[PDB]
RNA sequence: GGAUUUUUGGAGCAGGGAGAUGGAAUAGGAGCUUGCUCCGUCCACUCCACGCAUCGACCUGGUAUUGCAGUACCUCCAGGAACGGUGC
C-alpha cells in the first residue's frame, strides 16, 4: 500500500483544532512518503501517523507545509533536502521513532523556520547529552518534547562542543 | 450605448486588465456579467513591485478594475453594432 | 466515571500562550489518535486546564493511561475522563466468542451493558450477578474479554470477564 | 425597500459618535433618518489635545458614521 | 424626534452661520450662511470663507455651491 | 429581496459574534439586532481593535458602510445553510 | 429626454469626440494624461478609445539608495484601449488633431 | 445569460485578496448580488490567523481564484 | 421496500416507508417463541432465551 | 438601475533636521577612464524632539489560582522594548 495519487485523492481533508488544512493520511502503512505532488500544496498539516516510513525524504517543493505528524513510526533517518523541500516546516512530531543516534539530527539543523520538535520515546533522547546535543545543533527550535528552551540550557549547549 | 453588452460580447479573446492598486491581470476573458464580472482562465497577475504569477481561474470584480487593454485585431467596429 | 471521548487534563502551566498550549496538546494527542477537537481556556475558572475529544474512545483512554502523570512545560498534568459529554461528539453522533462476565451489578440495565461492549465491534446478543457476552467475531471476543479483566465499571465491586466453556 | 435603521432604543440617550479622521462626539440623539444623519443636541468633539469643544446642536452624516456607542443602559 | 432635513430648513430660515466639516479632510473647513438645500444635501453658501486650522488663515470665496458628499459634519456658530 | 449571507447573519443574532471594520475595529458581543443593510447592534459590547485599544461598553451600533467583515461561529455552518 | 441631455448638456462634449473624430485627453486619478479620439461612450463615462497615448511621471522608489537621485517622466501608445467612468478625472477638449 | 461563473465555484475552497493586501482562503458556501462571500473555516495570510467563519464583504473584494480540491 | 402486494396501490416516499415499516414483520411469527428456561436453578429462572440458556450451559 | 450602507471609487503623494560619519562588488553625470571634487535615490549608529502618548500581542525573574468547558483577550509586580494600528 504505497503512497500515490489516487490514496492521496480519496484521502479525508478537514480542518484542524489548530484552524489548519489537514489531510488525514492516517492507517495506510506506506513505507515510503512519496507522490506528494498531487495536493500541490493545500494543506497545512500533514497527518501520517501511524505508518511504516524508514526515512523522511523524497518530499517536493511545498511551501504550505507547516506541521508534520510522524508519530508511530519507523523513522530512523533524516533526508538531507529538508530545508529545500520545506522552507517554511516549524512543526516535527517525531515521537515514537527508530531514531538511535544523534548523527540523524544533523539534517534537521538545515530547517531554520523549525521552533517545535518532538523526539520522544526514542533510543536516542537515552543518549548521554541528547538534550543538550539538540539544542546546540538546532538553536531555532523553541519547544524541545513539549519543553520549553531557557537560557541556562542554551548557556551549557554553547559550552561544551564548542 | 451599453457598454455591458459590448463588452460581454468579447468573450474568447485575450485581454488585459489593470486595477486601481497597480496589479496588471492579463488572461483570455472567458465570463462578463451584467456587474463587470471577469471570470478569466489561465491568467497571469502581476502587482506592483512584484513577481508575475499564472493562475488557472481568476475572476475580478468590475469596481476593482481601472483599465483595460485590448488587441489591435479586435472588430470594435462591428461589436458595436446593437 | 465513566470512560468518553474526551480526556480532560489539568494542573497545567497557565504562563504559556493558549494558542501554543492548544497545539503542543494536539502535538501530544495526535500520537494517540486523531484528535476532533481540543478544548483550551485561560479564565480564572478554567485557568491551567484543557481537553481534547477524540474519535475513538479507545484512543483516549490509551491517551489518559500513557500520559497519566506526564511532565507538560515543566508541570505534571494530571489526565482523567470528562464529566458530560463533548457537544461536537453529540453533534457528530446524533478464546471463544461468547464470554462469560461475572459480579455483575443488578442495577446496571441492558444499555450500560451495550454502552460497556461497545467498545469491541458490533456482537451477536447479549445475556443477563452473572453475564454471557457472546461476539460475532473471535478476535474481537477476545479483545473483549481482554480489556474487561478487571475494568472501572461501578468501582464498588469488581467485574470480571472470562471466556466460555464447551 | 428603504428600511430605517433602529435608532428607536437610543433616542433621548448619551452616545459618543465616531467620524472619519478620527474624529470623536458625544451628545443625545434627537431624532432619527433613512439617511443615517443623526442630530446631536448640545454635542461636545474631542480635540487632538484632549480638550472638550461644545459645538451645540450639530449634524452628522451618514457618510463618515463609523461608530456610535451608548454610553447610558438602555 | 428632530429630523436632520427640518433641522436644515430651520437653519436656512433662521440664516445663522454655519461651519461645514469636509469628510477625511480635517486641516480645511467651511463657514458661512446656507439659503437653501435639496435632496442631495446641496448647501447654497453666501459670501462663505474657507478656514484653513493648520494655517490659522480665511479666504473668503463668495457664493459656494457646496455638495453633500464632502460635507460630514455641520455645527452652527454664533459668529 | 433578501440574500443568503443576509439570511445567515439575521439567523445568527444573540450568539458571541465579532465585525470588523474598515478601520480595523472589532466590535464583538452579542449580535442583538442585525438588519438586512449590515447594522449591527450590539449589547454589553467590547472594543478590540487593529489599534488594539480593547474596551469594555453597554452598547455599540456599528454600520454597513464601514464594515469590512464579519466573523462568525460554525454553529449555522451545518443546516439549513448547505444548498 | 435621454438623448437631448447627452447631445445638450456636458455629454455633448464627448459626443463631439465621435462625431467629428477629434482627439481629447483625460487626466486619471493614477496621475497619467491620455490623449486619444472617442470612439465609444456611454450614460457612465464608459469611454472606449483607439490610438491613446499615456504620459505620466514615476520615482526610483528606492532604486538605488544613497540620497541624490531624481524621478523622472515616461510615456507610452496604446492601439485600443478601455477606460471605465469611475477612474476618469479630468477630461478636456483641445483643437489637437489639426 | 447562464450566470454559472459563481455556481461553479460553490462549495470550494478559494483565495480572495482584499483591498488592504490581505488574503483569505475560505470554503465559498453562499453568494449574493453584493457579492456577499462566506468563507468557513477561512484562513488569513498577509503569517497564519485563527479566524473560522468569516463573511467578508463585497466592497473588500479585488479578486478570487481557486486554492484547491474541496474537502 | 420489497416488493409486496400490499404496496401496489402506494405511490409515494414516506408512505412507501411507512408501509415498509408498519407492514414489517410484527409480533405475529416472532423468533420461534424462544423459552428456554436452563437447568441452572431447577425451580425458578425460565426468562433465558434460546441464546442465553445456550451460553449458560455451554461454559 | 453613476447622489450617504456594497458595482462607475475621497483617491493620489511624501516620510523631521544636522554632523571633516560609512558603502553602490557588476550600474550615475560633469570637470571627456583610473585618483580627486560636486550634486536631485537607502540602510547602521550618534545628537536634537530614543518622533511623541495610548492599548493589544510578546520575553525574563518572583508570585497567586488545582478550578469539568465550549471562548475577541485573561492573576499581579518590575525591567526591556523586536511587532500592530490610532491622533498630532
Amino acid at each position: 500500500v504505497k503512497l500515490t495519487a489516487e490514496l492521496i485523492e480519496q484521502a479525508a481533508q478537514y480542518t484542524n483544532a489548530v484552524r489548519d488544512r489537514e489531510l488525514d493520511l492516517r492507517g495506510y502503512k506506506i513505507p515510503v512518503i512519496e507522490n506528494l505532488g498531487a495536493t500541490l500544496d493545500q494543506f497545512d498539516a500533514i497527518d501520517f501517523s501511524d505508518n511504516e516510513i524508514r526515512k523522511l525524504d523524497g518530499f517536493p517543493l511545498l511551501r504550505r507545509l507547516k506541521t508534520l505528524l510522524v508519530n508511530n513510526n519507523r523513522i530512523c533517518r533524516i533526508g538531507e533536502g529538508l530545508d529545500q523541500a520545506l522552507p517554511c516546516l516549524t512543526e516535527l512530531i517525531l515521537t515514537n521513532n527508530s531514531l538511535v543516534e544523534l548523527g540523524d539530527l544533523d539534517p534537521l539543523a538545515s530547517l531554520k523556520s523549525l521552533t517545535y520538535l518532538s523526539i520522544l520515546r526514542n533510543p536516542v533522547t537515552n543518549k548521554k547529552h541528547y538534550r543538550l546535543y539538540v539544542i546546540y545543533k538546532v538553536p531555532q527550535v523553541r519547544v524541545l518534547d513539549f519543553q520549553k528552551v531557557k537560557l541556562k540550557e542554551r548557556q551549557e549547549a554553547e559550552k561544551m562542543f564548542k | 450605448m451599453k457598454l455591458v453588452r459590448f463588452l460581454m460580447k468579447l468573450s474568447h479573446e485575450t485581454v488585459t486588465i489593470e486595477l486601481k492598486n497597480g496589479t496588471q491581470v492579463h488572461g483570455t476573458i472567458t465570463g462578463v456579467d451584467v456587474s463587470m464580472n471577469t471570470h478569466l482562465k489561465a491568467v497571469k497577475m502581476t502587482l506592483k513591485n512584484r513577481e508575475p504569477v499564472q493562475l488557472e481561474t481568476l475572476s475580478i470584480r468590475g469596481n476593482n478594475i481601472r483599465y483595460f487593454i485590448l488587441p489591435d485585431s479586435l472588430p470594435l467596429d462591428t461589436l458595436l453594432v446593437d | 466515571i465513566r470512560p468518553n471521548h474526551t480526556i480532560y487534563i489539568n494542573n497545567m502551566n497557565d504562563k504559556i500562550k493558549k494558542e501554543e498550549l492548544k497545539r503542543s496538546l494536539y502535538a501530544l494527542f495526535s500520537q494517540f489518535g486523531h484528535v476532533v477537537d481540543i478544548v483550551a481556556l485561560k479564565t480564572m475558572k478554567m485557568r491551567g486546564q484543557a481537553f481534547v475529544i477524540f474519535k475513538e474512545l479507545g484512543s483516549s483512554t490509551n491517551a489518559l493511561r500513557q500520559l497519566q502523570g506526564f511532565p507538560f512545560y515543566g508541570k505534571p498534568m494530571r489526565i482523567q475522563y470528562a464529566k458530560t459529554d463533548s457537544d461536537i461528539i453529540s453533534k457528530m453522533r446524533g478464546p471463544n466468542y461468547i464470554l462469560f462476565l461475572n459480579n455483575l451489578p443488578e442495577e446496571t440495565n441492558e444499555m450500560m451493558l451495550s454502552m460497556l461492549f461497545n467498545q469491541f465491534p458490533g456482537f451477536k446478543e447479549v445475556r443477563l450477578d452473572i453475564a454471557f457476552v457472546e461476539f460475532e467475531n473471535d478476535g474481537q471476543a477476545g479483545a473483549a474479554r481482554d480489556a474487561l479483566q478487571g475494568f472501572k465499571i461501578t468501582p464498588s465491586h469488581a467485574m470480571k470477564i472470562t471466556y466460555a466453556k464447551k | 425597500k428603504a428600511h430605517p435603521p433602529e435608532l428607536k432604543k437610543f433616542m433621548d440617550k448619551k452616545l459618543s459618535l465616531k467620524l472619519n479622521g478620527g474624529r470623536h462626539v458625544q451628545g443625545i440623539l434627537r431624532g432619527f433618518d433613512p439617511f443615517m444623519n443623526l442630530v446631536i443636541d448640545e454635542c461636545v468633539e474631542m480635540a487632538t489635545s484632549g480638550q472638550q469643544n461644545n459645538i451645540g446642536m450639530v449634524v452628522i452624516r451618514g457618510n463618515s458614521i463609523i461608530m456610535l456607542e451608548a454610553l447610558e443602559r438602555v | 424626534m428632530v429630523q436632520p432635513i427640518n433641522l436644515i430648513f430651520r437653519y436656512l430660515q433662521n440664516r445663522s452661520r454655519i461651519q461645514v466639516w469636509l469628510y477625511e479632510q480635517v486641516n480645511m473647513r467651511i463657514e458661512g450662511c446656507i439659503i437653501g438645500f435639496d435632496e442631495y444635501m446641496n448647501l447654497v453658501l453666501d459670501d462663505a470663507e474657507e478656514i484653513h486650522s493648520k494655517t490659522k488663515s480665511r479666504k473668503q470665496l463668495g457664493r459656494i455651491m457646496l455638495k453633500g458628499d464632502n460635507i460630514t459634519l455641520l455645527q452652527s456658530v454664533s459668529n | 429581496s433578501i440574500g443568503v449571507p443576509i439570511k445567515v447573519l439575521h439567523e445568527a443574532e444573540g450568539h458571541i459574534v465579532t465585525c470588523e471594520t474598515n478601520t480595523g475595529e472589532v466590535y464583538r458581543g452579542k449580535l442583538i439586532e442585525a438588519e438586512d443593510n449590515m447594522n449591527c447592534q450590539m449589547s454589553n459590547i467590547t472594543v478590540t481593535y487593529r489599534d488594539g485599544r480593547v474596551a469594555q461598553l453597554e452598547q455599540v451600533y456599528i454600520r454597513g458602510s464601514k464594515i469590512r467583515f464579519l466573523i462568525l461561529p460554525d454553529m449555522l455552518k451545518n443546516a439549513p445553510m448547505l444548498k | 429626454r435621454e438623448e437631448e441631455e447627452f447631445n445638450t448638456g456636458p455629454l455633448s462634449v464627448l459626443t463631439q469626440s465621435v462625431k467629428n473624430n477629434t482627439q481629447v485627453l483625460i487626466n486619471c486619478r493614477n496621475n497619467k494624461k491620455l490623449l486619444g479620439r472617442v470612439k465609444a461612450f456611454d450614460r457612465h463615462c464608459n469611454m472606449v478609445l483607439e490610438n491613446v497615448k499615456e504620459m505620466w511621471t514615476e520615482v526610483p522608489k528606492s532604486g538605488k539608495g544613497k540620497k541624490k537621485s531624481k524621478p523622472v517622466n515616461k510615456d507610452r501608445y496604446i492601439s485600443k484601449m478601455f477606460l471605465r467612468g469611475d477612474s476618469v478625472i479630468v477630461v478636456l477638449r483641445n483643437p489637437l488633431i489639426a | 445569460g447562464k450566470s454559472s461563473k459563481m455556481l461553479q465555484h460553490i462549495d470550494y475552497r478559494m483565495r480572495c485578496i482584499l483591498q488592504d493586501g490581505r488574503i483569505f482562503i475560505g470554503t465559498f458556501k453562499a453568494f449574493d448580488k453584493h457579492m456577499n462571500l462566506i468563507l468557513c473555516d477561512c484562513d488569513e495570510f498577509r503569517e497564519k490567523r485563527v479566524l473560522g467563519l468569516v463573511l467578508l464583504r463585497g466592497e473588500n473584494l479585488v479578486s478570487m481564484t481557486v486554492e484547491g480540491p474541496p474537502p | 421496500i420489497p416488493n409486496t402486494a400490499h404496496f401496489a396501490n402506494v405511490t409515494q416516499i414516506e408512505d412507501a416507508v411507512s408501509l415498509w415499516a408498519k407492514l414489517k414483520l410484527q409480533k405475529a411469527s416472532e423468533r420461534w417463541q424462544p423459552d428456554t428456561e436452563e437447568e441452572y436453578e431447577d425451580s425458578s429462572g425460565n426468562v433465558v432465551n434460546k441464546k442465553t440458556y445456550e451460553d449458560l450451559k455451554r461454559q
